[PDB]
C-alpha cells in the first residue's frame, strides 16, 4: 500500500478504487539569482 | 491605470515609538505601485471591499467628508455607526439610524461622545470587533491627480463599535478627491528617523531588486550578485 | 550598586466599577445573542472579590491569581451566559462539541479568565425554564467571537421544504429543560469571562495601590502600571505622540 | 369545551370518611398535568402538587399515613379517600390542571361533611 | 420557604387612593406569580412571569420587585371591589400556598 | 457528535477536530462498566 524513500517520505501509493501505482513526485522548483549593479548608478537589474 | 504613486499607503503596524531603526514587520499594507480606484465628486459613490481593513485618504477644500457609514446591508436591521460632523463638535452613535434613499450632503447604540490644499488621511480597521481609527495631517498642493509623495497616519481614536467590516461607502456632496486603498498582509521595511517618523518603506514582494534589498535590510545594494529566494 | 528604595506611582483616578452591576444582576442573556459589556476608569479592588465569591471554578490562562493586584488592564469585557454542565467542560479552547462548532467559538490564544457557579436555586424552574434557547444545525462553523441571529429552515433532502416545516424539515431551534432533582451533570450554570491585553498600552483599571513621591538620580526600584526595573530617572526631550 | 368537571362529592355522614372525584375531557392526562388544592373553612388553601409525563409521583406532606396518589389511568377520573377526612379536612376541594404556562385552568367542587 | 403577608383595614372615600399588597419571604426565592381572586366563589385566574396579564383583565397592570420582596400596583375602578390577593413560589418543592385575608368595602 | 447524552470525550490519540477527515485500519470496542471514581484510573502511568 505505501512506499518509503531513504529519507522515509512517501514514494508511491495504490490508490484505492483503481488499483495503480502512482509516483509522487514534488512540484517544480529552483533557485533565483539577481545581477545588479550598484542604486547609485542605475535602477536596471537582470535576473538568472 | 498605473501611476507611480510609490510609497503610498503604508501606516504605523503598531503603537511602539521608534526611531533611527530599520523594521521589519507583517501587517496588511498597501501594495507598492499597486491599483488604487480614482473617485470624482463633481457634476462615483460604488459600495466596496473591506477584505482585512482598508487605507483611506482624501484630499478636500470644503469639509465634503464629515462621517463614515460601516455595515453590512444598511436597511435598519442592524446597528449601524452614524458620524456626523456639525459645527466643531464630533458626536458619535451606533444606532439603528433610518437614512433617506440616497444620502447626501448640503453645503440601540453603546458608545455615544459628544464634544486642493489640505488631505486627511485615516485608517480604519476592526480586529475582533476593535474600531481602530488612525491619522495623520499634512499640507499639499496638487488636484489634478494622485498626491505624489509619503505620509504615514498615527492613532488617535479607539471606538468599540463591535461591527464586522465587510463594506463600506463614502458620502459625495451634491449641489472632493478622495482615495481608496486595500491592505494585503506583504512584509515591509520601515525606516524611522530621529524624531520617529517613517518616511519610506520596501515592498518585499514587489520585484526581485525589492526582494534583494528586503533580504540585504538596507535601501542601498552594492555592486554584485546575490542569492535572494526560491522559485515554486 | 544597589537600590536603596522603591518608587510607586498610578494614575489618581478612583471610584467603583463596580462588579456587582455584572456579576449580581439577574436575568442574563440565553447562551446565543450573548452580550458584551465595556468597564473602563475605575478601582480594581479585587480583595472584596476574593473575600465574598464561592465561586465553584476559577482558571486563568497567562495569568495567576496571586500576581494579580498591582495589575493595569488595558480594556475589560465582561460577557455572561446560562449553560448546562457538560458545556462547562465545553467552554475551555480547543474542544469539540455542540458549543464549540455553533455558539461562542473561543480561541486558544486567550489571556483571560473564566469563572463558573452553579445557580440552580433560580435558574431551574418547576415545569422547565423554556426561555433558554440553543441551535442544533448550521452548514459551517463560526469563527471565534461573533454571533448569528437568523432562521432559515433546515433542509435534510434533495428536495426543498419551500420554507416551510414538513418532510424532512426542521426548524433549527430547541429549548433546555430544568427541574427540581435535576442530573447534577445537567443542571444549569452560570458562566463569565473576561478578556484583556497586559502590555504596552495605555490603561485605566488599576490595582488598590497607593502612590509615593518620586526621587531622581538615585538607583531605585520603580512600578509604573507594573513595569518592574532598577535604574536612573533622568529628565528627556522626547516628544512623544499621544498614543505613545 | 376544554373542561374540568367534579363528579361524586362527598356528602354528609357520622362517619369520618369523605370521597371526590374529578374528571377531564379536551385533554389526556398524558398529555399535560393536574394539581390538587384543599381549602379548610375559613382559611387559606393547602396544596399538593405533582408534575409528570404519566406514573411519575411526587409528594410533600406534614402527614402521609394512609397517603398515596389515587388514579385511574383510563381519563374516567382521580380519586382520594381518608378515614378522617370529614372532621379534618375538605370543606370545599378544587382541581387544576397546569401547562407551560398562561394556561391554567380551575375547577371547583363542593364537599359536605 | 415560609412565606408572611400583612394587609390594612380601611374605609375609602373614592377611588384613585392608591393600594398595595406585599409579600415577604423566609429565603430567596427567584419566580413567583401573580394572582386575584373575589370574595364568595373562588375561581382561579392568573398573572404570571413578567407580569404579563392573562386574557380577560384590564390593562392597567404592571409589576416589579426585589429580593425577599415583592410589589405590583393598582389604580383605578373594580379593582377596589375585586381585588383580594396570593402570592406563591415555584422555583423548589414543597410549592407553600401562602394564606393572608384582604377586603375593602 | 449530534448526540447529546455524552458527559465527556478526552483523547489522548488523536485530536477531537481530526476525526471527520482521518480514518483508521482497524476499531476494537472494549466495553465494561467501573465505578464512577475509578475513571481517572483509566489512564497511562495512573495505579488501582
Ligand atoms: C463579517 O461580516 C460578514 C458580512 O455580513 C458576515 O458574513 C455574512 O454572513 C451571512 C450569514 O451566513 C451570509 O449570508 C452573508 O453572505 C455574509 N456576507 C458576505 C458579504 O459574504 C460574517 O459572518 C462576519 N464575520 C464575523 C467573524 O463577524
Ligand atoms: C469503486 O471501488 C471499486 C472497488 O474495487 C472499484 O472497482 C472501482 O474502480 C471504484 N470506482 C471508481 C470510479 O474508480
Ligand atoms: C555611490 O554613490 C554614493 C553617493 O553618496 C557615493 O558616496 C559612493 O562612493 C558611490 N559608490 C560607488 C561604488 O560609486
Ligand atoms: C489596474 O488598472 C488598469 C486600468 O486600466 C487595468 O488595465 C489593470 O488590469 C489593473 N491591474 C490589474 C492587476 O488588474
Ligand atoms: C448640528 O446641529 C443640529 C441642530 O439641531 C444638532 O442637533 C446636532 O447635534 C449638530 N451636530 C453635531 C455633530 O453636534
Ligand atoms: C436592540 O437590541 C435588543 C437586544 O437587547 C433587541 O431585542 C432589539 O431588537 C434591538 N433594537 C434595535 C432597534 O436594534
Ligand atoms: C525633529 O524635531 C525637531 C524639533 O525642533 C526639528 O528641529 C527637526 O527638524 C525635526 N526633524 C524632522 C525630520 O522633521
Ligand atoms: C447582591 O445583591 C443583593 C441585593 O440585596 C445583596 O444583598 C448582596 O450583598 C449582593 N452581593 C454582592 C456580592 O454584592
Amino acid at each position: 500500500q505505501f512506499g518509503r524513500d531513504i529519507a522515509d517520505t512517501t514514494d508511491a501509493v495504490r490508490d484505492p478504487q483503481t488499483l495503480e501505482i502512482l509516483d509522487i513526485t514534488p512540484c517544480s522548483f529552483g533557485g533565483v539569482s539577481v545581477i545588479t549593479p550598484g542604486t547609485n548608478t542605475s535602477n536596471q537589474v537582470a535576473v538568472l | 491605470a498605473y501611476t507611480n504613486s510609490f510609497t503610498r499607503g503604508v501606516y504605523y503596524p503598531d503603537k511602539v515609538f521608534r526611531s533611527s531603526v530599520l523594521h521589519s514587520t507583517q501587517d496588511l499594507f498597501l501594495p507598492f505601485f499597486s491599483n488604487v480606484t480614482w473617485f470624482h465628486a463633481i457634476h462615483d459613490n460604488p459600495v466596496l471591499p473591506f477584505n482585512d481593513g482598508v487605507y483611506f485618504a482624501s484630499t478636500e477644500k470644503s469639509n465634503i467628508i464629515r462621517g463614515w457609514i460601516f455595515g453590512t446591508t444598511l436597511d435598519s436591521k442592524t446597528q449601524s455607526l452614524l458620524i456626523v460632523n456639525n459645527a466643531t463638535n464630533v458626536v458619535i452613535k451606533v444606532c439603528e439610524f433610518q437614512f433617506c434613499n440616497d444620502p447626501f450632503l448640503g453645503v440601540n447604540c453603546t458608545f455615544e461622545y459628544v464634544s486642493f490644499k489640505n488631505l486627511r488621511e485615516f485608517v480604519f480597521k476592526n480586529i475582533d470587533g476593535y474600531f481602530k481609527i488612525y491619522s495623520k495631517h499634512t499640507p499639499i498642493n496638487l488636484v489634478r491627480d494622485l498626491p505624489q509623495g509619503f505620509s504615514a497616519l498615527e492613532p488617535l481614536v479607539d471606538l468599540p463599535i463591535g461591527i464586522n467590516i465587510t463594506r463600506f461607502q463614502t458620502l459625495l456632496a451634491l449641489h472632493a478627491a478622495y482615495y481608496v486603498g486595500y491592505l494585503q498582509p506583504r512584509t515591509f521595511l520601515l525606516k524611522y528617523n530621529e524624531n520617529g517618523t517613517i518616511t519610506d518603506a520596501v515592498d518585499c514582494a514587489l520585484d526581485p531588486l525589492s526582494e534583494t534589498k528586503c533580504t540585504l535590510k538596507s535601501f542601498t545594494v552594492e555592486k554584485g550578485i546575490y542569492q535572494t529566494s526560491n522559485f515554486r | 550598586v544597589q537600590p536603596t528604595e522603591s518608587i510607586v506611582r498610578f494614575p489618581n483616578i478612583t471610584n467603583l466599577c463596580p462588579f456587582g452591576e455584572v456579576f449580581n444582576a439577574t436575568r442574563f442573556a440565553s447562551v446565543y445573542a450573548w452580550n458584551r459589556k465595556r468597564i473602563s476608569n475605575c478601582v480594581a479592588d479585587y480583595s472584596v472579590l476574593y473575600n465574598s465569591a464561592s465561586f465553584s471554578t476559577f482558571k486563568c490562562y497567562g495569568v495567576s491569581p496571586t500576581k494579580l493586584n498591582d495589575l493595569c488592564f488595558t480594556n475589560v469585557y465582561a460577557d455572561s451566559f446560562v449553560i448546562r454542565g457538560d458545556e462547562v467542560r465545553q467552554i475551555a479552547p480547543g474542544q469539540t462539541g455542540k458549543i464549540a462548532d455553533y455558539n461562542y467559538k473561543l480561541p486558544d490564544d486567550f489571556t483571560g479568565c473564566v469563572i463558573a457557579w452553579n445557580s440552580n436555586n433560580l435558574d431551574s424552574k418547576v415545569g422547565g425554564n423554556y426561555n433558554y434557547l440553543y441551535r442544533l444545525f448550521r452548514k459551517s462553523n463560526l469563527k471565534p467571537f461573533e454571533r448569528d441571529i437568523s432562521t432559515e429552515i433546515y433542509q435534510a433532502g434533495s428536495t426543498p421544504c419551500n420554507g416551510v416545516e414538513g418532510f424532512n424539515c426542521y426548524f433549527p431551534l430547541q429549548s433546555y429543560g430544568f427541574q427540581p432533582t435535576n442530573g447534577v451533570g445537567y443542571q444549569p450554570y452560570r458562566v463569565v469571562v473576561l478578556s484583556f491585553e497586559l502590555l504596552h498600552a495605555p490603561a485605566t483599571v488599576c490595582g488598590p495601590k497607593k502612590s509615593t513621591n518620586l526621587v531622581k538620580n538615585k538607583c531605585v526600584n520603580f512600578n509604573f502600571n507594573g513595569l518592574t526595573g532598577t535604574g536612573v530617572l533622568t529628565e528627556s526631550n522626547k516628544k512623544f505622540l499621544p498614543f505613545q | 369545551q376544554v373542561q374540568l368537571k367534579e363528579s361524586g362529592p362527598g356528602l354528609v355522614a357520622p362517619s369520618q370518611s369523605l370521597s371526590i372525584t374529578c374528571t377531564v375531557s379536551g385533554f389526556s392526562l398524558t398529555r399535560y398535568g393536574v394539581h390538587w388544592v384543599r381549602q379548610p373553612p375559613g382559611k387559606g388553601l393547602e396544596w399538593l402538587g405533582v408534575i409528570w409525563a404519566d406514573g411519575s409521583t411526587y409528594y410533600n406532606s406534614a402527614l402521609m399515613s394512609r397517603l398515596s396518589i389515587s388514579k385511574d389511568n383510563s381519563k374516567s377520573q382521580v380519586f382520594l379517600n381518608m378515614n378522617s377526612l370529614q372532621t379534618d379536612d375538605t370543606a370545599k376541594y378544587y382541581c387544576a390542571r397546569d401547562g407551560r404556562g398562561y394556561d391554567d385552568y380551575w375547577g371547583q367542587g363542593t364537599t359536605l361533611t | 420557604q415560609i412565606v408572611l403577608t400583612q394587609s390594612p383595614a380601611i374605609m375609602s372615600a373614592s377611588p384613585g387612593e392608591k393600594v398595595t399588597m406585599t409579600c415577604s419571604a423566609s429565603s430567596t426565592v427567584s419566580f413567583i406569580y401573580w394572582y386575584q381572586q373575589k370574595p364568595g366563589s373562588s375561581p382561579r385566574l392568573l398573572i404570571y412571569d413578567t407580569s404579563n396579564p392573562a386574557s380577560g383583565v384590564p390593562v392597567r397592570f404592571s409589576g416589579s420587585g426585589c429580593g425577599t420582596s415583592y410589589y405590583l400596583t393598582i389604580s383605578r375602578m373594580e379593582a377596589e371591589d375585586a381585588a383580594t390577593y396570593y402570592c406563591q413560589q415555584w422555583n423548589t418543592y414543597p410549592l407553600t400556598f401562602g394564606a393572608g385575608t384582604k377586603l375593602e368595602l
